RNA sequence: AAAGGUUUGGUCCUGGCCUUAUAAUUAAUUAGAGGUAAAAUUACACAUGCAAACCUCCAUAGACCGGUGUAAAAUCCCUUAAACAUU
């Protein structure tokens, strides 16, 4: 489901511009899924330390 | 605050990270609500996303931004 | 269904305009404000009534009538009801959202409760937070003390009905009780000490009579403007009487007799007036003073 | 001198010279040689109309011409001629004024 | 203007600066080197976390 | 120490049409005959800032201070009214009339809140409804169909309540931070419970 | 008194009184006009009334004059496409040119009524901040609100001052 | 200043005097300065109750979502209150925090129940 | 500026200086407390302490915040192009 607030600004859009639904405002997650905080990172990417000892 | 390159602190090189200690429970609860939490918020950001490209495009060529281009010209 | 009139029907405009009246004196009297010095033009009688002209174009939008609506039905919607927040704050939030090209009756302004629930803001939440982020010059955040009972009576007393209600138009919404109950208080008043003149020429006396007709009180309005010789409106007035009463025994009696001009007043006064003799008289009285003078 | 005439509301700036005399003799010549608005109806035989802005565009008649009213009516120019004081005009350009300029006075 | 002239000493120092660094690369024996007894990166002096130990 | 008592102090109002007070001032305001004492042409920009201390009057009372029976009330209108320019309804600044800035002060409250009470007139502009528009057809101000979750009494979204983990992931946890582990806590009390008083 | 003859043309009000913003394409108008004729009056008072108008509202348009150098007084305009556009003011009133140019050439009010809505889209009327760019600088300035602390005092129990006393006491 | 880096923020700028709290919601890159330079302002948040007993919250929904769809990161505090307004969905740790306050209230209405309990004993002993 | 004082034996003109208003700093004399804002001789030299970390190693950050007015007529506004140590 939409956020409360933002699920009832929807249904009031529908509702102004004629449309008139019952249907439920629905979030779709498929296209933005978050991979594993482990998962391996792009090492080609990555920063090298500096070549200055301490 | 500091630059990198200032000299650190004599009263600080003793120290060591404390890590805060897990409850099992409640840390795996968490864990969970991030995850399911953040993919809804990038399901929002992405819907945001395309509202504001969808406005920009009819701005710049939508119907009504057409005629009123060859409006001007006729 | 014949539809019931409405105050802004073209029809009841026109009537209401013709009674309430002009004078460009007392639509146009001064301001008390601060002062700047006087210009001055040399104009032929052409020019004069020219501008006379303007004047009264002027006065006319100077005079349109503020809406008339019935009572707003309060707001009580309840968006959600999340129980974890329960406890975890002690003060309500209210959140509305501030962008500009949203009409005010359209924004959503909602409150979360401490006890959890999103709901939607009443119609005073409304309105407060409205006029604190979409200030509106004349209006304030919280309701004036002049609209006590005792204050407006005092205004009553010093004959300042017409700013008692420029003051409701410029504070209260016009569907809000606060705003119909100090317009119904104020034409109240003009009523019991037959004030009438005090809104004439003014954009309240539409509502004014629009009310008295509603609530079946046009005798007192009727005596007056047969007394001040404005006998076309008080048959304009019993038009209007007889157009958002269709089926009162006085619009029944008119049609069967086809009474036109003083006939309607004279129907009035003996069908459904609550004081049809003093209606005959102030009416006999004026026929009499016109018959004998001219 | 302005009490003792009546007058109650009035700005005036006096520069050059502040000899006392001409100054006094400056002022009654100027007051006493002004055209009242019933002499400049029937000078130009127009009406004269006032407009003030606390009365809206509601026209004020202050004075009718006392013969025959004229039907031609007086030129109006789209560019005036008329010679402007800087002082005055300086005010309304948007130029900073003097710290002296309308302080806090008693009442006159 | 006219008046800002050429900096030719900072440009040497920022093209000096790049060869020394180019040449004198680092390497992976020397920037991961640890110390066992303390647990601490030599070339930096780096500490590792104590979750790591 | 002692300072007169007036016989209006209950009823300021009568003072002003007493017969003592038309002698002492006609019908003109009661600020006509003061003049301040001043070096230069230009006056001060503020007047004095009071002119009674600790019972002590000061050397030129300003025509509040000078008559101790003019009182500054809101009920007092008549008075407030010669502290209020009739033309344009702006109320004088101190120099103007030569109070001093503590009865100055005294008397603009005073005037606001005759005004407020309508015992004090002024000007009313006329101004048009805030709103084109009067309808309340709109969802923001209209009941917006109860959701789902709403009606069942569920929360809106799943991981708003509280989820037993599965026995293995718990497991994994205290294999992963063996050492440093907290007491494992169960499903947390149903509602807040009531505050302890 | 102010120098020059019709000292009235210089004065902000005078110059802005003009009503001809010309449309984007417009680059340059050159004036040809004659010091010295009877059909060429119009064009000698359109420069000296109206020029200073045109200049005003349209700053980054080269107005350049020449004199004397045709029969006939003409206005040319160049465009941003390349187009040169003739005008012919012999015989013509300085107003007669000045609508004529305003017709052809010139902005009609509703377009700019739309871009004076646009420029302020950014200005809104709750956003709080300094007084060049907001109404109210502070939420303590609304009525109903908690009134700034220099103004009123705060509560005892609203300080951090007493607050951290309690806690040393506890 | 010329930053180098960073990214676009909706963040919470303090304002208002000692003891007064009042925040402005606005856009800003995040390396500037807290009450500095910012981009747009999106809002404003009075903390402190009014005389109705309303913390009163403003935003701009337009161009909040305006700027999240560009980039725009929120700042935690600002999450918080997209969450309370029902905007976003509540925030993991508010849900969270939420708990851990039933959890220490219970202890402490146990706690009570026991004292008093050891004050009945007290009560037997007389 | 709504102006005033001041050349002469006197009058008038010209013309400067000064006064009356407003503020900042320092100083003399004087003073109870409370709320608030501000804090400022010097780009002269500095004892001492602190101001940058985080974190399952890699990285990231310490390029910001903060400070001063050194230099330079140095700038403003605008156009074009490309990037970023970014999202
Ligand atoms: S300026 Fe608003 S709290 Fe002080
Ligand atoms: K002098
Ligand atoms: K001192
Ligand atoms: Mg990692
Ligand atoms: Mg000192
Ligand atoms: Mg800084
Ligand atoms: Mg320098
Ligand atoms: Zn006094």
């Amino acid at each position: 489901p939409y956020p409360p607030l933002l699920r009832a600004m929807i249904l009031a859009e529908r509702q102004k511009n004629g449309d008139t639904s019952v249907q439920e405002p629905l979030l779709n997650l498929e296209r933005t899924r978050m991979r594993p905080w482990d998962y391996p990172a792009k090492q080609e990417t990555k920063g090298r330390a500096k070549g200055t000892p301490v | 605050r500091k630059t990198r390159h200032d000299p650190p602190a004599k009263s600080k090189v003793g120290r060591v990270q404390t890590p805060p200690a897990v409850d099992p429970a409640e840390f795996f609860v968490l864990t969970e609500r991030y995850r399911q939490y953040r993919e809804t918020v990038r399901a929002l950001r992405l819907e945001f996303t395309l509202e504001v490209r969808r406005k920009l495009h009819e701005a710049r060529a939508g119907v009504l931004a057409e005629r009123k281009a060859q409006q001007a010209i006729t | 269904e014949v539809k019931k009139p409405a105050f802004m029907d073209e029809e009841v405009q026109r009537i209401l305009t013709k009674i309430t009246g002009l004078d460009l004196q007392k639509t146009f009297r001064p301001a008390i404000q601060p002062l700047k010095p006087p210009t001055y033009k040399l104009m032929t009688q052409a020019q004069l009534e020219e501008a006379t002209r303007l004047a009264v174009e002027a006065a006319k939008v100077r005079l349109k009538m503020p809406p008339v609506l019935e009572e707003r039905k309060p707001i009580n919607d309840v968006l959600a009801e999340d129980k974890i927040l329960e406890g975890t704050e002690t003060n309500k939030y209210v959140f509305t959202d501030i962008s500009y090209n949203i009409p005010h009756r359209e924004r959503f302004i909602v409150v979360r409760e401490p006890s959890g629930t999103l709901r939607k803001a009443s119609w005073e939440e409304r309105d407060r937070v409205i006029q604190i982020y979409f200030p509106k010059e004349g209006r304030r955040v919280l309701p004036p003390v002049i609209f006590k009972d005792e204050n407006l009576k005092t205004m009553y007393s010093q004959d300042r009905h017409a700013d008692v209600l420029n003051l409701c138009v410029a504070q209260f919404e016009p569907d809000s009780a606060e705003y119909i109950k100090v317009h119904h208080q104020t034409y109240e008043d003009i009523d019991r000490h037959g004030k009438y003149e005090l809104l004439r020429s003014t954009r309240h006396f539409g509502g004014m009579a629009w009310y008295f007709v509603n609530k079946k009180k046009i005798d007192g309005l009727l005596i007056d403007q047969i007394q001040r010789d404005l006998v076309d409106d008080a048959t304009s007035l019993v038009q209007l009487y007889h157009m958002l009463h269709p089926d009162g025994q006085s619009a029944q009696e008119a049609k069967e007799q086809a009474a036109e001009g003083v006939d309607l007043i004279k129907v009035f006064a003996k069908t459904e007036a609550q004081r049809g003799a003093y209606i005959e008289l102030a009416l006999q009285t004026y026929q009499e003073i016109v018959t004998s003078h001219s | 001198i302005c009490r003792l005439i009546g007058i109650k509301d009035m700005y005036a700036r006096v520069t050059g010279s502040m000899n006392m005399l001409n100054l006094t003799r400056g002022l009654f010549h100027g007051l006493a040689r002004q055209e009242t608005h019933q002499h400049l109806a029937d000078k130009k035989g127009l009406h004269v109309v006032e407009f003030r802005e606390e009365c809206g565009p509601l026209p004020i008649v202050v004075a009718s011409p006392h013969g025959a009213l004229s039907k031609e009516p007086e030129p109006e120019p789209e560019v005036p001629d008329t010679k402007l004081d800087w002082q005055d005009v300086k005010a309304m350009q948007g130029l900073k004024r003097s710290v002296w300029f309308n302080l806090k006075r008693p009442a006159t | 203007r006219k008046k800002v002239r050429p900096r030719l000493i900072a440009e040497l120092a920022r093209r000096v600066r790049a060869l020394r660094e180019q040449r004198n690369q680092p390497r992976d024996s020397q920037l991961y080197a640890l110390d066992y007894e303390t647990l601490t990166r030599p070339h930096s002096g780096r500490r590792l976390p104590v979750r790591a130990w | 120490s002692s300072l007169p008592v007036s016989p209006y102090e209950s009823e300021p109002w009568k003072y002003l049409d007493s017969e003592e007070y038309h002698n002492r001032y006609g019908s003109r305001p009661v600020w006509a005959d003061y003049r301040r004492n001043h070096k230069g042409g230009v006056p001060p920009q503020r007047t004095r800032k009071t002119c009674i201390r600790n019972n002590k009057v000061a050397g030129n009372p300003c025509p509040i201070c000078r008559d101790h029976k003019l009182h500054v009330d809101f009920r007092n209108v008549k008075l407030l009214e010669q502290f209020v320019c009739a033309h344009t309804g702006i109320i004088f600044h101190a120099p103007y009339t030569g109070v001093c800035m503590k009865q100055h002060k005294k008397l603009t409250q005073a005037i606001q809140k005759a005004r407020e009470c309508g015992l004090l007139s002024y000007y009313v502009p006329q101004v048009e409804p805030r709103d084109a528009d009067f309808g309340t057809v709109h969802g923001a101000v209209s009941v917006t169909p109860p959701a789902p979750t709403l009606l069942s009494g569920e929360p809106w979204y799943p991981w708003y309540s509280w989820q037993q983990p599965p026995e293995r992931e718990l497991s994994r946890l205290r294999r992963l931070y063996q050492g440093n582990l907290l007491e494992e806590s169960g499903p947390p009390p149903e509602s807040m419970p009531e505050m302890p008083t | 008194p102010m120098k020059g003859r019709f000292p009235i043309r210089r004065t902000l009000q005078y110059l802005g009184r003009g009503d001809v913003v010309f449309k984007e394409s417009v680059k340059i108008m050159t004036v040809n006009y004659n010091t010295y004729g009877e059909l060429g009056e119009g064009a000698r008072k359109f420069v000296f009334f109206n020029i200073p108008q045109i200049q005003y509202k349209n700053p980054w348009v080269q107005i350049m004059m020449f004199k004397n150098m045709t029969p006939s007084p003409f206005l040319r305009f160049y465009l941003d496409s390349g187009e040169q556009v003739l005008v012919d003011v012999e015989t013509k009133s300085n107003k007669e040119i000045m609508e004529h140019i305003k017709k052809i050439l010139g902005k009609k009010e509703e377009t700019l009524r739309e871009e004076e809505l646009e420029k302020q889209q950014r200005f809104h009327p709750g956003n709080f901040g300094p007084r060049k760019y907001c109404l109210r600088e502070c939420m303590c300035e609304v009525e109903g609100q908690v009134p700034c602390p220099g103004l009123v005092p705060l509560p005892k129990e609203m300080t951090g001052k007493y607050k951290a006393a309690l806690k040393a006491s506890t | 200043k010329a930053y180098h880096g960073g990214h676009l923020t909706i963040r919470l700028a303090l304002g208002g005097c000692t003891n007064r709290p009042f925040y402005r919601i606005v856009a800003a890159h995040n390396k500037c300065p807290r009450d500095g330079r910012f981009v747009e302002q999106l809002g404003s948040y009075d903390p402190l109750p009014n005389s109705h007993g309303e913390k009163l919250v403003a935003l701009n929904l337009d161009r909040i979502r305006h700027w999240i769809g560009c980039g725009a990161h929120l700042s935690k505090p600002m999450e918080k209150l997209l969450g309370l307004s029902g905007f976003f969905p509540l925030h993991p740790m508010m849900i969270t925090n939420a708990e851990r306050l039933r959890r220490r209230r219970a202890r402490e209405v146990l706690l009570a129940s026991q004292k008093a309990e050891s004050e009945a004993k007290e009560t037997e002993a007389s």
